[PDB]
């Protein structure tokens, strides 16, 4: 008994260990994206652009390898991966739990990242090289002057300064970026903690049995011997009776499918809208489920045989 | 890889002798502007500076102002000092200053590979509960009699009649340690399967916040002069460090800088133009990588003599090429396609396995 | 607009003499460089994720 | 001594078990070429034509 029980617990603890490893192995397998090529190599995470604009027209006309496949996907992706406005796109990313990515201008993106609730971030480098500029009527007097002015401002780092002023400084967040640093990246104390509480709980239970034990010793049971036999007999009888009640519980399983189905070993029932319930008295249940499951005969019904035997054994035991 | 001498350049002549990004960009510009051309290498081999004394322009920018050439197709930076003497088309390639570090390698046992799977916080609590049980058992069983017992319960602690009280304590404590050692084993297996080795963090701000990893730039150039004149918070501190860092954090040439990064085991970072950096990353032994975004916004352009006929045409040509994705295509051709290294391919390579001694050693000590 | 061949927005107000200069996040495109003049880029960008 | 030696062997046998699990996990990770697309997705195995 001690040997078989040992072999039993050996298998279980081995199973627990092995199983716990797959959940940790896969937990590491997870690799967030980072580049555009990552969006094409996978399909789990949907993605799209604005329904109208240079962004969408870019992929459509792009003859580049990666961007080509991306467009092919978005072109026939269902439901529509394209949004009406930029606000809708951001909202879709914030409500998809990371299942939807949105492609937009880096400038507007970087700004969004610095806005509450600070739940969005730009990943990887840009897909193409663009640039804004000061526009002046063809053949204007301000033409050359403004041109040089822009170059002068950039070299004085005044342009970079301005951007920092309205994008990062103006924030704000300014907090959601310091937490996005991506420091942590290991296991944790959480799971292990649950095992610590059950330990202290066991220690406390023992500290209670110690005092209790002492008290008992001091006291020193004979009363129970007389009324203990009667007590134990009626407890056994009560347990047996309830076991029989449990087996017949017109509810061994409920298979919701909104109707409502509940079954035991004898009846399969259904509650229709609204409230009316009907039952198909069949009595126990081996049927044509092609189960087998590879031997011959025994179940369904096998549970019937074990329950009936249990009650017969309990009756013989109660009597004796 | 803008303009290089072809393999058998000795057996070739004219424009066929050269190959590269700009060599292809030249043919494209010439096709949209409609003209024949003759690729020529600048004499002094410089870009475009202005000697303060003689007030003379040198390099390509020079050959343009003095009528030696009709157009300049090269990685010529669009600067204010040059825009005054010549004409720059719109940028055909935006760039900036980037950071270069060693190859995200990995290796180190320090019995600290055993405390990692199991967090330092967890090793602590498992020790607190350890003495927390040896003290509870100690209360189950005059001053020395308590010492001999505390040493006996500490031996009942150092792990391996029917006093129900302390009995369930030994059982629960056993179930507790069972879960932990199972967790350690499972977690360590995950580690031995994936085995991913990260690295530092991309953010010039990261170079200023720390000192363990030295860093510098070229002893002479716009890169160095950038930090010196930069009034930006982060870049300011960086310059202050490099300005008085000993030994010299500045290198003579770009090759020396790269060599310093490859021979410092990740203790030295080199700051250079993103363009040249990205290219280096695609060269054997593939032990360098660019981290974080650029520090500033620059851009190369096609230079044409002030008030030239090719002015407007070339300008539009550059814009046309970029919109057709032809520029991006060319870069991919000479940087990544023609490359030799690989990053997204090294992570796509699912293969590896072997036990060492490092981790196990920490448990021996 | 392809049909009317009319420019709209800021680029429009420039071509039709409504304004003297346009200071905004106006993208430097070939189609626009033909009708108006663009200074060097004061901010380089692109498409992101 | 018996306690520390026990903790020592505990770590080792745990390491052996974990590592051995990895040698079988990776052994399954390995996939063989099934189609042409497999030749393009990898580089370890060179290939060419006439
Ligand atoms: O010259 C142009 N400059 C633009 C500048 C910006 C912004 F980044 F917000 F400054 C944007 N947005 C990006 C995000 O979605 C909301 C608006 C659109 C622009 N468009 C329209 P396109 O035809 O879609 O490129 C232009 O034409
Ligand atoms: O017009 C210019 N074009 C340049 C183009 C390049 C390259 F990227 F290699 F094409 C470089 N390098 C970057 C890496 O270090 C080695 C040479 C320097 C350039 N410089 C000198 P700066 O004064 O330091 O900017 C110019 O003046």
């Amino acid at each position: 008994v001690g040997g078989v029980w040992w072999f039993f617990t050996l298998i279980i603890i081995s199973s627990y260990t092995a199983n716990l490893a797959a959940f940790l192995t896969v937990e590491r397998m997870v690799s967030p994206i980072e580049s555009a090529e990552d969006l094409s190599k996978q399909t789990e995470i949907a993605y799209g652009t604005l329904d109208s604009g240079s962004t969408k027209e870019f992929f459509r006309r792009s003859k580049i390898a990666v961007f080509d496949k991306m467009w092919t996907y978005m072109r026939s992706a269902e439901p529509s991966v394209f949004v009406r406005t930029t606000a809708e796109g951001v909202a879709r990313v914030r409500k998809s739990k990371g299942k939807y990515a949105y492609l937009l201008e880096s400038t507007m993106n970087e700004y969004i990242e610095q806005r509450k609730p600070c739940d969005t971030m730009k990943v990887g480098g840009n897909l193409d090289s663009k640039g804004y500029g000061i526009a002046t009527p063809k053949g204007s007097s301000l033409g050359t002057p403004v041109n040089l002015a822009v170059l002068k401002l950039s070299e004085q780092g005044l342009l970079d300064k301005l951007k920092n002023k309205w994008w990062y400084d103006k924030g704000e967040c300014g907090a959601k970026d310091s937490g996005s640093k991506e420091k942590t990246s290991a296991l944790s104390l959480s799971n292990v903690a649950g095992v610590f509480y059950i330990l202290v709980g066991g220690l406390g239970l023992a500290m209670l049995v110690a005092l209790i034990e002492f008290c008992y010793k001091s006291r020193a049971g004979l009363f129970d011997r007389g009324v203990q036999m009667l007590l134990t007999t009626v407890g056994a009888f009560a347990a047996f009776s309830l076991m029989t009640i449990a087996v017949g519980t017109d509810y061994w399983l409920y298979s919701r499918g909104v109707v409502m189905t509940h079954s035991g070993l004898w009846r399969t029932c259904c509650l229709e809208g609204n409230f009316k319930g009907l039952c198909k008295q069949i009595d126990h249940f081996p049927e044509d489920a092609d189960y087998e499951a590879d031997t011959a005969e025994y179940f369904l019904r096998a549970v019937r045989a074990s329950s009936i035997f249990p009650i017969l054994s309990v009756i013989l035991l109660f009597m004796g | 890889p803008y303009v290089m001498m072809k393999k058998n350049h000795e057996m070739l002549e004219g424009n066929e002798r050269y190959e590269g990004y700009c060599v292809d960009l030249a043919a494209e510009i010439a096709k949209h502007c409609g003209f024949k051309y003759k690729l020529t290498i600048v004499g002094d081999g410089k870009y475009g500076a202005r000697d303060a004394d003689t007030k003379i322009w040198n390099g390509m920018v020079g050959e343009l102002v003095y009528g030696k050439a009709d157009i300049a197709i090269a990685p010529l930076t669009i600067t204010l000092v040059r825009e005054e003497v010549i004409d720059f088309s719109k940028p055909f390639m935006s760039l900036g200053i980037s950071i270069m570090i060693k190859k995200p390698q990995k290796s180190k046992p320090g019995v600290f590979s055993f405390l990692d799977p199991l967090a330092y916080e967890i090793w602590m609590c498992i020790v607190f509960a350890y003495i927390g049980v040896s003290v509870v058992l100690f209360l189950v069983s005059t001053n020395e009699f308590g010492i001999f017992n505390s040493l006996w319960f500490s031996l009942g602690a150092f792990m391996q009649p029917r006093s129900l009280s302390g009995r369930i304590v030994g059982g629960v404590w056993w179930f507790f340690t069972l879960i932990i050692i199972s967790s350690y084993t499972a977690n360590l297996a995950a580690f031995l399967t994936v085995e991913r080795m990260v690295s530092p963090i991309e953010s010039a701000e990261d170079l200023s916040k720390q000192t363990e990893i030295a860093y510098g730039t070229l002893d002479s150039g716009s890169t160095k002069e950038f930090f010196r004149r930069s009034k930006i918070a982060v870049f300011d501190k960086m310059w202050t460090y490099m300005r008085s860092a000993e030994p010299s954090v500045f290198v003579r040439t770009t090759a020396e800088g790269v060599a310093r990064v490859r021979k410092s085991k990740g203790k030295y970072a080199y700051l250079l133009e993103s363009t040249m950096n990205e290219y280096i990353e695609q060269r054997k032994p593939c032990d360098t990588m660019k981290v974080g975004g650029n520090l500033d916004s620059k851009g190369y352009g096609i230079a044409t003599p002030k008030g030239s006929s090719l002015g407007t045409p070339v300008n539009l040509a550059v814009l046309k090429l970029s919109e057709q994705g032809l520029l991006d295509k060319l870069k991919n051709k000479w940087w990544y396609d023609k490359g030799e290294c690989g990053a997204k391919d090294s992570g796509s390579k699912e293969k590896t396995s072997a036990l060492s001694l490092s981790n196990v050693a920490g448990v021996f000590y």
